[PDB]
This record gives C-alpha cells, structure tokens and sequence, in this order.
C-alpha cells in the first residue's frame, strides 16, 4: 500500500470518491433542519435518509 | 440560438432537469444535464481481444 | 414457468449483540433486491408505531437558553438523555411520569416510580448528575403514543422534545450477487439493522412485513 | 441520422463510390433489393443508346476489415428522380447523409 | 390504524396510455408503493412475442428475395415489434399469404379466433412485383422478460423476442383536494401499453407478485 520511492500511501481516492466526500462534508449557511441538536450519528443518518 | 430553440420546444433554458433515482426512487439534490448525443462504436470488440 | 419465481431462505441470522440482526436472503431475481430493500427500509424509517417523550413540564427556569445551578450537566444534556430513554406502554395511550431525587450522585432510570403499564426497558440509562446536596431536581415528562419521527419546530412553559416513536435506530440494506443453476443475474439482499432493547429486530421485520401485506390486500384475491 | 451535424456529410456520401447515384434523370420503373430499374426522360434519351438504365446493388459483400457492407434502396415505386440524385443507401448512409 | 387503497378511477384517454389512480394512501406509503409497482412492472411481466419465423423461399436471414423491397433482416426486425394477444394458448403458428403489388400489413394474417391483432396498420414488407408472393410461418410463444437467440433444419430463422409489454411507467403523488384528513394522499400511475395486455390486470398481477415476494419475510 506504500510507494517504493517514498513513505506515502499509493491507495488514494482519485476523482469520484474525493468528490463524494467533498460534497457530503461541506458547510452551508442555511439548509433544511438547521439549528437542531442530535443524540448520535445514527439519528443523523436516519434524518438524512 | 440554442436557448431560443430550447424555449421554442417547451424545454427549460439551462437544460438541466431534475432526475429521480431508479433503485430507491427519490429526487437528486442537484439538476442533472441530460440530453441527446451522437455516440459511435469503434473496432475494438472484446471477442477479438480475449 | 412464467408465474413462478425464486424463493430465498431465512436462516442467516448473525447477531453481534443482544438486539442487533444481520440477515441475508438468497437467491432473488434480477432487480428484486432493491424493491424489497428500499420498501422495507422506508417503512421502518418513519412509519413505525411506538411511544416516546414529546413534552417535558419543568418548574425551574422558564427560558430554555439558560443554565441551572447545583447540577453538572446542562438542560440540553438532560433533553438528549430523555430522547434516548426508550419506554413502551401496554394499554393506555399517554402517561404522565414524575422524577424526584434530592441527593448526591447520578440518577438512573430506576429512580422513577413504577406503574402498572409503564415499563423501562433498561434501568442502567443515566439522565444527569447531582453535585451538591441542596440541588433538588423535580421534572415531569409526558410519554405520548405516535408514529415515525417528528421534530420540535413543526409542532409549535413546557419544553418541546424531538420524539422518536420508531423503535429502530439504524436500518441499511445491501444488495450483492448470487448464482445458482448457471444464472449470474441474481440478487442477494443483506439487511443489517441496529435496534435498542425495546423490540426484536426480527419482530420489527415481521411487523413491517405484515404492514406491507395488509397495505396490499385489497388487490390480491 | 445525427441530430447535430455540419452539412458536409452529403459530400462524403456522394463523393465516395459507396452509394448508387442516378446518371440520367427519369422515373423509377421497378424497385427491388437486388436491382433498380429507372426509365430515363425524353430530353436526356440518346438516339443510339439502349434505353433504360439498370443499377445493380451489392448485397452482403466482404470488406477488407471483415465488415459486412451492403446497399439498400430508398426510392419508391414511381418516384421522379434527377441527375445526381441518390438511389440506394450503402453502409453508414441515411438518405444521402453519412450516419456513423 | 391504516386505510386500504382501491382502484375505482381508471381513465382510458387513448389506446396507448392509460391512467390508474390509487386512493386513498398514507403520507409515506405512496412513494414506496409507486416505486415498488414501477420496479415490478418494468422488471418482469408476461407477454407474447414472435419467436421463430420460417420462410420457405429463403435459406438464411442474410439472403434476399426477388419481388420484395425490404430485406429479410428488415422483415424479421418488423416482425420483432409485432404485438399479438393470445387467449389461452402458448404455441401459435400463424400463416401469411399475399399476392400482388402492395404493402403487407398485419391484417394479412389468417384468423385463428384465439389471437387478436391490436394494430392492423403495422406494416411488414412491400411487394413490388405482380407474380411475386411470400409465405411464412410465424411461431408466437408466451414468456417473460428479455432473452436472446444465442442462449436458446436450415430454413428456420431465429429472432430475438421481447416479452415485456410495458414501455414506460410514470407516477406522481398528488394531495387530495377535498378530504376530512389532510395527511391522506392519492397516487396516480400512467402507463404506456402497446395493447396486448390490460392495465388493471397488470396492476393485479404486480400486486400478487409483490405479495408472493413479501411472503418470505413473515416466516422469519
């Protein structure tokens, strides 16, 4: 999983996975359901689904 | 002229209509650019390579 | 033939905890895993009956964006612990519960006075703490019967609590490939569901199955 | 046919010898998948010629790249044509236009 | 408690597309039932299509016949999109006979009683000669789904058959105009059909197919 020339990982997201992770994790100023407190990540996934 | 031809045929100006999912069946968060493109087929068939 | 189809098995239960289930159905037809996964997921998401805490009547500070002296955790932590408090009633629709404690130490779910129909599924769930001995907490919660998940902004000095009537906590289906009798174009439905100690996940799957069967009984002869 | 084209597809269609064009103007007498019989007009009829023109159509021949090529007719029974008009669409041809 | 949807309003504005409305439904069950009915109606549905065509005049499909205008492959491609409804049979043999200059429509097939042609204006080929004539034997089978001729005499020609009689499914969830309960919704489903199947019978078949597929979850 590492490069033979330097200590960097060769398994990297090239174009699509990095775009999906950038679109999923981004900051907005106003959206649906802003200003509410949740109990866990499962409630956030349930509210997204 | 492309915008006028889109407005003449009862189509939106931006050309990006909202598409629904096929598996789950819900609307995508962003409008998808959908249209008609002329595709071709090359002489690189998989029966002559395997 | 033409009318017949494939029938999967059911003995694939893999439990990693007390109320966690990971079932697997195989074999299925081509394109039949998604229409049996999403339709079973969207029923269990926000179309399941149950009971949860909706409103909390307190006698302390009338303002919600404030703090209380003598207590360790804030009021938002108490509301988040009340959102995770699972409770189910047997015969009645709505019940009124009271929690009174004046001491030093954390308060559990067993400090509430028990009733004939109110039953706590786990008394090890904490709510808040008590640092000082003079800090006496007195709260009145309201457990109402409903369905799905409703926020507090769409409802409207009691405090509005986000009620979670659905007994499940996480539902996610997975469709893989299967093969039998030289047929590659098949499906394999893998359903992994996390549930608290309220109901069994297999019982919730069977209840959603009977709900979807009763919803389509006006057409099948 | 392509929806978005340029207009030089007809030049590629009628400049390469892969289609069937009409040498003299006239009307079509007999339509068939193997041959096309076209009776010429009076103003282009030579006094010493044989008369009508017969166009033979190549059907399912082998090319140099092992690709099947053939010519299918497009005119109807009793259609007036002129000089330089296409008569049969060959491979990658749609009414005298290049259809890749 | 829950309510049961019923099929009381069936609109037939034309012979191709028809609109079926489901009423009443709940707030969340409408989109799920619509997507499930769409996936069942587009995945698997029984129908009748042309399987084998045997012509005594030609040997293979890459040949030609003197007298016709279109090729034999064009005749097979025109017979591939032929719609026919069989009442209670599986293997039906159809005979075609035509002489004289003129088009060959779907009304040239001999009547059998158990078959019904839903579109007599569908052309097959065109005859350009007087003495030329073509006779063929069309074998129409009953199946489900799409299957090519590669998976399954020298004069018999094999063609691919499409047993799916559904072109497209469009559905939308519309709010009830006048209702005592505001949360109730109605589902309107419009479906395009060539004519060889009934929309209400296809809806009932999709419903019992989904009820058969959902019977494996109540034993768990």
């Amino acid at each position: 999983i590492l490069s033979p020339a330097n200590g960097e990982p060769i398994i990297v997201p090239s174009q699509d996975v990095v775009l999906g992770l950038y679109y999923m994790t981004r900051d907005c100023v106003n959206a649906k359901g802003e200003g509410m407190v949740l109990t866990g990540p499962k409630e956030a996934e349930r509210l997204y689904r | 002229e492309i915008k006028e031809l889109l407005k003449l045929g009862d189509l939106p100006t931006s050309g990006q209509i909202r598409l629904y999912d096929g598996r789950t069946g819900e609307q995508f968060e962003r409008p998808v650019t959908v249209g008609y493109m002329y595709m071709l087929k090359l002489n690189h068939l998989v029966d002559d390579k395997m | 033939s033409v009318t017949e189809f494939l029938k999967p098995r059911l003995v694939d239960i893999e439990q990693v905890s007390s109320t966690h289930a990971k079932v697997t159905l195989e074999p299925l037809e081509r394109g039949f895993g998604h229409t049996l996964g999403n339709a079973l997921r969207r029923i269990l998401l926000s179309s399941m009956p149950g009971c949860a805490v909706t409103e909390v009547e307190i006698d302390g500070v009338l303002h919600e964006y404030s703090t209380k002296e003598g207590v360790q955790e804030d009021i938002l932590e108490i509301l988040l612990n009340l959102k995770g408090l699972a409770v189910r009633v047997q015969g009645k629709d709505e019940v009124i519960l009271t929690l009174n404690k004046s001491g030093i130490g954390p308060v559990t779910a067993a400090d509430i006075t028990h009733d004939g129909d109110v039953e706590i599924v786990k008394p090890q769930h904490v709510i808040c703490h008590l640092t000082d001995e003079n800090a006496s907490i007195s709260m009145r919660i309201k457990v109402q019967r409903g369905r799905g998940y409703v926020p507090a902004s769409t409802r409207i000095g009691r405090l509005l609590v986000d009620a979670c009537y659905s007994p499940v906590e996480r539902i996610a289906y997975n469709v893989e490939a299967a093969r039998v009798e030289q047929r590659t174009d098949l499906d394999k439905l893998v359903i992994e569901m996390e549930t608290n100690g309220t109901i069994d996940p297999e019982e919730a799957i069977r209840r959603a199955a009977t709900i979807l069967a009763e919803q389509l009984e006006a057409f099948v002869d | 046919k392509p929806l978005v084209g340029t207009g030089m597809e007809r030049a590629v269609a009628v400049d390469s010898g892969v289609t069937a064009v009409a040498k003299r103007g006239g009307v079509v007498q007999y339509v068939d998948a193997s041959r096309i019989v076209i009776k010429v007009n009076e103003d282009e009829m030579y006094p010493g010629e044989a008369g009508i023109d017969i166009y033979n159509l190549t059907k399912y021949t082998r090319s140099n790249q092992n690709t099947c090529i053939n010519q299918m007719p497009c005119v109807s029974l009793g259609e007036p044509v002129e000089r330089g008009d296409v008569l049969a669409d060959g491979p990658s041809t749609d009414l005298g236009e290049l259809a890749l």
